[PDB]
């Protein structure tokens, strides 16, 4: 379990980097666009409400 | 040796780096959830 | 006023009606005998618009609008401020039409080409004829065919197709914007192919067509050539105007209802129109 | 934000669509600029500048690399058609046609043009003849339509002119490009694919009549065309759908 | 009678054209499949090979899965009837969540949950196969304008499915699954937004759209015209200018006036066409975001009478 | 049981650890949507009736 | 039938695994949807009818 | 024969590897359907 | 009638195992979609009546 | 001859395909015989 | 076999790092679905 | 007489295990057929 | 974390900065227009209300 | 590795720079998040 | 590092340049915000 390193000899680290980059973007966006769209966790609501700006 | 065309030593440098990385990021994101779930759990 | 290599193809002849009369060049344009039928059939018909607006009272572009004579006068003549001037345009812009596809078939001769060009005008040609001319006639007014202005025209597309309910469901209209659709997607590969054959990535030998074969086998695994990708081009847009004219022609003179209850024919087959379940049955 | 305006009736709409304009009016600025670096600039009737040279300047150069050492080509350059151009004037002024000084066929002027290219083979990406002979390219075979080897070639005159002796074949495309006729001369000359209309018995040809085909442009490999034989012969037989049909 | 250049009278094939291996990964790259005499009457007659990579796997399956997921909805919308299923198949749709639940993922699998699953597996397949078609591209040492110009094409798509849908605030906004239910979709969509036909960017889409249609039957026609001069291999004519090029665009010099190059005419070509989904995505996006009633905001602006 | 290792003499490792990868990512994301698509299982909303929330 | 190990020869390894791989996933996803939509066999319905919630 | 180019030999190894696999699967599906139909039997 | 190997003279077995995998499994997918149509065969709700579950 | 087999490979071939072919066949009958005594068809 | 020329000494080396990370991946999704059921179980 | 490459001895044994295969497939239809007719007769 | 300096020896830094300049500039001017839609943060509308000019 | 053609001196050379505009980038940021949170805070 | 070719004497004296217009265009912008503050204020 302490030779992952050898996974850098079968794939291209440009390649690696590239695929990893992209994918934590759009995963950090998917769950952020969740929790904007459920009233529950959106947090813009949530302090519009409690400081009774609206 | 391999595919890519990589040393051994070279890959076992350029994995000790990523891993760096990976625990910053994990870290960080272990601290971002703490923080949100005290201060609005979801459980 | 020529391009450099101009000069050894302005030679003397492969013109139907003249040979001297009309053969020359007016700067770049070629004057032909129909290039005279053209510029006068082509310059009346604007100044008509133009005419036109006067008498509609309004000097906006977008506004102005040449109607056809009403329901009423039937398939006859009629008062020039009513409809008598959209059919003088009509002619005129009929005339020009036929004119400017005849003329070029006088350079397509004295260039020595193809006849390709002038063919797929003409089928332009007829799908504006059938829906000014054929259709109107079968129906019986010209008072069904499109009036002459920017936005009113759309008046009528929108106003005849929502006589038939939602013109969507005209099984040729659905053939034809296939085929629109597919046109402008291959011309889209087209371009992009070619170009980036000619102009590679940086500081690259130019490619060839066996890098432009094997691009799109890697990409989607055929490759109709380069013979193949133009032949495609020219049927694509002659196959959508075919259908475009098939689905008018047909609608107003042989079916009348809505085109939704068509596919009714398909869903009550003896053989499956009493099974329970689904969306119809 | 509907019937938000920043002006009289100046909404979002009216911003993107007047934005349009805008970049529609560079882009064919753009698209009609790179179509000026062939051609240009435009020249008199006889070969000098012209005082009119059109609203759109010139490009810039671009450089194009040739895929097989074949050198570059830097567009817009220096242009001149390299041949003898057989032609007088038939008026003083200018936009009127230009009557050969003798036979136009053989001359090479009006629809029976031909331009100086490269006297070189064109090459596939192996470095190979894209274009050579059947027999020549190995495991190449008729696999559908008439094979047209053995019959007569039928001029426009309705006279024999000949009989197809081989088949010259693009190899990376895989598609024919000329027929190979021999004369009763002996000798060969190539037709284009798209010239001829090859029927059940015969081969027709309707651009050029029986007593023609012993002009057309020979090659000078009995396995290698290149591409300014090819504008020849091309040029040539399509040329006498004008001068050789009277 | 005249050849006319639309269908090859006489084939002819050889050994099979493995392509060229500029930076390709050649082991991806599969065999050469089959030859086919009917295409081979129209262009070429060889099929394959294909190469499929890394996001070839990633989009294939994806669009495997969307494709499935949508079949699964259908046949669970006949009631598991090969009969009913054939029957209905134009009439079956897959439709996204009721307007109440807004952009929540709060729906149940039977309104809108489904979609949300499919529309998943289309938005990874769709977005992986814009990589793939770079990275085929970039490997062959080519420029990236097929990727570029289906950029355009997927900003349409987005702008359909995903940017729209979220600027309104409902997934209800977007397009159901379906070959009747998406023609419904388009209608209503008019219908919502006052006679659409009055919306300044669908009428420059439609003016691209039959601007390509027009550019496409004179490009093909012009080429068939010239084909007799070698004028189909247009890479050797930009490389060295043959009489095949100076024939077409004679033509249209003496015709309209104004002519192109070889390589000119297909940056009308590609840039003609990316204006059809490039101008359409901003027309979509501004209805209802920005204009609810396309015919009162024309008479504000000209188009239309008071 | 134990010869499985013969497996990487026959199959690309490269490809099997994008398509495996791929696997993965589809059906946890597929498995995630379809806990949320039900009432009973949407973590998100199974804490807003808990304590009281949107 | 101890035979069978002569399918290989015929069939390519690489070939056979990848449809298979194809093939049962669809189909385990098939049944799976199958017995999600008939109510008497919906596992996350018949969790939440059992204790009570929804 | 031998379109694959494996030889007899090859071809046991890699058959009997794929049996051991094919059983180690259909035995968790044994299992998993023994479990169902206990819970909720369906004939 | 025991000279029937003499089939795969005629034809590639490859072709055959193809043609036949793919038929033979979308012959018993028809035929399974055929009985769960018919109510009376519908083996899933042919259960719920019998012990009531719904 | 047309796929480029022998004579013994047919014969070793089709043994190996008809073991096969009742061995499903002999599921396929206990499959039905199993069904009809649950739910009889005829 | 040989569709890839991965030795023995590869193939074992592989499949030994590749194995490792499996149970490493089931552990964790263990541990999830056992925690999941104590929440809120499904059967 | 050719067009396909058989022979006189080809084209016999081709036609005894084809024929023979016609009346094995014939066999299995009378029966089937006779069944049928027996549980619900059309004449 | 001392050793991310050969990231360069991997990623053009062209590519990279032009990629960070699409990808910054986008995000910052998502989040300015997430801001101006909800009433509770446009700094616009709060300056109006707050000193009374509408 | 090695990749992009810069020597190791100028990863270092080019990285000392990117640092440094990425922690005065960020350092704006932050001033830019405490300012608004003291003016109106979203938690 | 030669991407453009510029020479390390040309970039200085073309930053330098840059950076003059730069802090001119801001300074600008800084009055502007102060007349419009002012003005009225949006905080
Ligand atoms: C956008 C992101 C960039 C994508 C393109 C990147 C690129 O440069 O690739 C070049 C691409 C490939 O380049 P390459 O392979 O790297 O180059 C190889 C060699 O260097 C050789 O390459 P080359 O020489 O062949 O390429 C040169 C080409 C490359 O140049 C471009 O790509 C131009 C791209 C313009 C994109 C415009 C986006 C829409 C803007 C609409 C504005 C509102 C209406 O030059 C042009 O095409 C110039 C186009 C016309 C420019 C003049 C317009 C002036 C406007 C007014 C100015 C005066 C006032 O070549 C193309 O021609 C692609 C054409 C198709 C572009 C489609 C863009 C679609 C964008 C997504 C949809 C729209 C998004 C939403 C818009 C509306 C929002 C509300
Ligand atoms: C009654 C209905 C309305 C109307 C309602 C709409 C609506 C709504 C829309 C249009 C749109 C358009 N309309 Mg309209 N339209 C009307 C009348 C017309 C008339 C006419 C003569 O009356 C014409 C010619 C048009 C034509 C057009 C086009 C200009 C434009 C569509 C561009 C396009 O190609 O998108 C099609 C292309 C795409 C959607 C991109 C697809 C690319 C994706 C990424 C590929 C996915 C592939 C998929 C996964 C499948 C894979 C299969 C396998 C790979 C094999 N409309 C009337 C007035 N119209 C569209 C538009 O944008 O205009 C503003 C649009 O949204
Ligand atoms: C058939 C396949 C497609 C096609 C092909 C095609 N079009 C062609 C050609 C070809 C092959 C030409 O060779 C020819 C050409 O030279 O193009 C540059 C042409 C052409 N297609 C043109 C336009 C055009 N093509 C269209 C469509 C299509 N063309 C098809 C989709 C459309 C659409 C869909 O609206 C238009 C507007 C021109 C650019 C040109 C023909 C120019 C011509 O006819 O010149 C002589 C006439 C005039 C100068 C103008 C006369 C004006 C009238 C006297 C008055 C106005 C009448 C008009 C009806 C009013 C309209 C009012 C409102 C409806 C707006
Ligand atoms: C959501 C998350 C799903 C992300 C994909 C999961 C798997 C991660 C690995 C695939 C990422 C990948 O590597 O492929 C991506 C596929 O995107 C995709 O499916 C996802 C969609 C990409 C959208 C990007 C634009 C969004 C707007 C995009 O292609 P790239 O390789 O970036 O192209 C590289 C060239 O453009 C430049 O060199
Ligand atoms: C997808 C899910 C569909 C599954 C149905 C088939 C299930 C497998 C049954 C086939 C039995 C063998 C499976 C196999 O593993 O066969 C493989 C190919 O399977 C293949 O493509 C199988 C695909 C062929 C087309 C399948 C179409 C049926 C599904 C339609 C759904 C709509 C290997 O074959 P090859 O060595 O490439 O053949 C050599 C060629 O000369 C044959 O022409
Ligand atoms: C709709 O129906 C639903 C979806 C609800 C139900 C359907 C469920 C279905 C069909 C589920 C199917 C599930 C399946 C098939 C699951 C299979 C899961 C598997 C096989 C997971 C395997 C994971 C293995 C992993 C993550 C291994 C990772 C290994 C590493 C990360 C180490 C890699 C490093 C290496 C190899 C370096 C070595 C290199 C050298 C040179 C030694
Ligand atoms: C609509 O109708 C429904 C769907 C309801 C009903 C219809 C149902 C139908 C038609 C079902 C059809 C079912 C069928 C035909 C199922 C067949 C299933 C099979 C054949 C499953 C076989 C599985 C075998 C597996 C998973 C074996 C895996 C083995 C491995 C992973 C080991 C890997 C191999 C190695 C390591 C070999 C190594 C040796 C060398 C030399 C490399
Ligand atoms: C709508 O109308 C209705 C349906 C109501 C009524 C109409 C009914 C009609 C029109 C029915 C028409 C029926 C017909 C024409 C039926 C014909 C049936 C025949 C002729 C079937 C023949 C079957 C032959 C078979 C199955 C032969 C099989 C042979 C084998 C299995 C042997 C395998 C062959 C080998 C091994 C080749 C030998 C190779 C070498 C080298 C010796
Ligand atoms: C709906 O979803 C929302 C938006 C609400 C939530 C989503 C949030 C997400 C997904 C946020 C993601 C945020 C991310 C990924 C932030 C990452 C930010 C980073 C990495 C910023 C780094 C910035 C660094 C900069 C700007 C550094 C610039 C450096 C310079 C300006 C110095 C110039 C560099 C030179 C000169 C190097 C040149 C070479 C030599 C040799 C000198
Ligand atoms: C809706 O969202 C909102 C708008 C509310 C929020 C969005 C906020 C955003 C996107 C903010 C972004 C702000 C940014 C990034 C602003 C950047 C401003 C910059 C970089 C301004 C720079 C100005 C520099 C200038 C004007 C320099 C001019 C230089 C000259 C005029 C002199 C030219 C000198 C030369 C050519 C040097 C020649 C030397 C040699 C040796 C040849
Ligand atoms: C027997 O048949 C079987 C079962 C074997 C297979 C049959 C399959 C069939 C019958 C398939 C039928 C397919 C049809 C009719 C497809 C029609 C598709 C159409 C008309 C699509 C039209 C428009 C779709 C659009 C514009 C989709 C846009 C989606 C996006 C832009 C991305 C969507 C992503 C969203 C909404 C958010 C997803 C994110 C999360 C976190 C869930
Ligand atoms: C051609 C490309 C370049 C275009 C010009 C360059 C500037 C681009 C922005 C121009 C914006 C101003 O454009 C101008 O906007 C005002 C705003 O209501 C319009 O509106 C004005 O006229 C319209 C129409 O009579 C009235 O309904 C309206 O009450 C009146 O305010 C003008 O009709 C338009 O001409
Ligand atoms: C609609 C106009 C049709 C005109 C067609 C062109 C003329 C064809 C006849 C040209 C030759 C006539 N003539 C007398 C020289 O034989
Ligand atoms: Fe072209």
């Amino acid at each position: 379990m302490s030779k992952f390193y050898k996974i850098w000899m079968i794939f291209d680290p440009r390649r690696v980097f590239v695929a990893q980059g992209v994918f934590l973007f759009l995963l950090a966006v998917m769950i952020h666009l969740i929790l904007l769209s459920t009233p529950s966790y959106n947090w813009l609501e949530i302090s519009a409400a409690k400081y009774n700006r609206v | 040796l391999g595919y890519t065309g990589l040393t051994d030593e070279q890959a076992q440098e350029l994995h000790s780096v990523y891993m760096s990385g990976l625990w910053l990021f994990s870290a960080v994101a272990i601290v971002a959830h703490l923080a949100v779930y005290i201060w609005r759990p979801w459980f | 006023a020529l391009l450099s290599f101009e000069r050894k193809y302005r030679v003397p002849g492969g013109t139907l009606v003249g040979g001297n009369l009309f053969d020359f060049w007016v700067g770049p344009f070629y004057v032909g005998f129909f290039g005279v039928a053209t510029f006068f059939f082509a310059a009346l018909g604007i100044i008509l618009i133009a005419w036109s607006a006067v008498l509609q009272g309004t000097w906006n572009p977008q506004l102005i609008s040449v109607y056809p004579p009403a329901l009423e006068y039937g398939l006859g003549g009629a008062p020039l401020a009513k409809g008598g001037l959209w059919q003088i345009i009509t002619i005129c812009a009929t005339g020009a039409f036929v004119s400017w596809a005849l003329r070029e078939v006088e350079i397509c001769r004295k260039l020595g080409i193809g006849y390709h060009i002038p063919f797929a005008f003409a089928f332009a040609i007829l799908a504006y004829l059938t829906l000014v001319l054929f259709r109107p006639v079968m129906m019986g007014a010209w008072g069904y065919a499109f009036p002459y202005g920017i936005w009113t025209h759309l008046d009528w597309v929108s106003n005849t197709g929502y006589t038939y309910g939602n013109f969507h469901y005209n099984p040729a209209h659905m053939i034809a914007i296939t085929f629109f659709f597919t046109n402008a997607l291959a011309l889209a590969l087209h371009g992009a192919l070619v170009l980036s054959a000619a102009n590679p990535e940086k500081g690259k030998e130019m490619r060839t067509p066996d890098h432009e074969d094997t691009f799109f086998r890697d990409l989607v695994g055929y490759s109709i050539g380069t013979l193949g990708i133009h032949r495609l081009g020219l049927l694509l847009s002659l196959s959508a105007v075919f259908f475009s004219a098939l689905c008018m022609i047909i609608t107003g003179t042989i079916w009348f209802d809505q085109w939704v209850d068509w596919w009714q024919w398909w869903v009550k087959l003896p053989w499956w129109a009493n099974i329970p379940g689904g969306i119809n049955g | 934000m509907v019937g938000v305006t920043a002006f009289g009736n100046f909404d979002l709409a009216s911003l993107a669509i007047y934005s349009f304009w805008i970049f529609l009016a560079g882009l064919i600025y753009y698209l009609q600029t790179e179509n000026m670096r062939e051609g240009y600039p435009l020249e008199n009737e006889d070969g000098t500048p012209a005082a009119n040279q059109g609203p759109f300047p010139l490009p810039k150069p671009k450089t194009f690399i040739l895929p097989h050492g074949r050198g570059t080509l830097t567009v817009p350059g220096p242009e001149s058609e390299d041949r003898p151009i057989a032609l007088a004037r038939t008026a003083v002024s200018e936009g009127f046609p230009h009557a050969p000084t003798g036979d136009p066929m053989k001359d090479g002027v009006g629809p029976a043009s031909w331009v100086a290219r490269r006297d070189l083979p064109e090459l596939d990406g192996h470095g190979h003849n894209k274009i050579k002979p059947m027999k020549a390219a190995a495991g190449f075979y008729v696999s559908a339509g008439k094979n047209p080897i053995g019959l007569p070639v039928r001029g426009c005159d309705l006279e024999i002119a000949g009989k197809v002796v081989d088949i010259w074949v693009d190899i990376p495309e895989q598609m024919a490009r000329f027929l190979e006729v021999e004369l009763k001369d002996g000798s060969t000359r190539l037709l284009p694919m798209q010239m001829v209309k090859v029927q059940s018995n015969r081969v027709h040809v309707n651009a050029l009549s029986s007593d023609l085909f012993a002009g057309i442009p020979t090659i000078k490999s009995p396995t290698e065309v290149t591409l300014l034989e090819e504008d020849k012969i091309c040029g040539y037989v399509a040329g006498g759908l004008m001068y050789a049909a009277p | 009678a005249e050849y006319q250049n639309i269908f090859t009278q006489v084939q002819v094939r050889g050994p099979a054209d493995l392509g060229m291996t500029e930076d390709v990964n050649l082991a991806n790259r599969s065999g050469v499949g089959p030859f086919s005499t009917l295409l081979g009457w129209f262009g070429n007659a060889q099929l394959g090979p294909i190469y499929l990579g890394s996001l070839g796997v990633l989009s294939l399956f994806s669009g495997l899965m969307w494709f499935f997921t949508i079949g699964i909805w259908f046949w669970y919308q006949a009631g598991w009837n090969p009969a009913v299923f054939l029957r209905d198949l134009f009439f079956f749709s897959l439709e996204p969540p009721a307007p109440e639940y807004g952009l929540s993922f709060a729906a149940p699998l039977k309104e809108g949950g489904l979609w949300l699953i499919a529309s998943f597996f289309m938005f990874v397949a769709v977005w992986s196969w814009w990589g793939r078609t770079y990275l085929r591209a970039q490997a062959l040492g080519m420029g990236k304008h097929t990727a570029w110009a289906f950029l355009s094409a997927i900003w349409l798509w987005m702008v359909l499915g995903f940017i729209r849908p979220i600027l309104m605030g409902s997934w209800s906004e977007a397009v159901p699954y379906g070959i009747f239910s998406h023609l419904d979709w388009t209608n209503n969509f008019s219908l919502v937004h006052g006679n659409l036909f009055y919306n300044p960017f669908h009428g420059l889409s439609i003016a691209f759209l039959y601007g390509s249609a027009l550019l496409f039957a004179m490009h093909g026609a012009t080429i068939l015209a010239v084909s007799r001069f070698g004028g189909e291999r247009e890479l050797e004519q930009i490389a060295d200018r043959g009489t095949a090029a100076e024939r077409a665009a004679l033509f249209w010099r003496w015709t309209m006036g104004f002519n192109a190059t070889m390589e000119g005419i297909h940056r009308w070509a590609i840039w003609m066409a990316v204006l059809v989904t490039l101008t359409g995505g901003i027309g979509i996006l501004l209805s209802g975001t920005v204009v609810d009633n396309w015919y009162v905001w024309g008479q504000n602006h000209g188009m239309a009478p008071l």
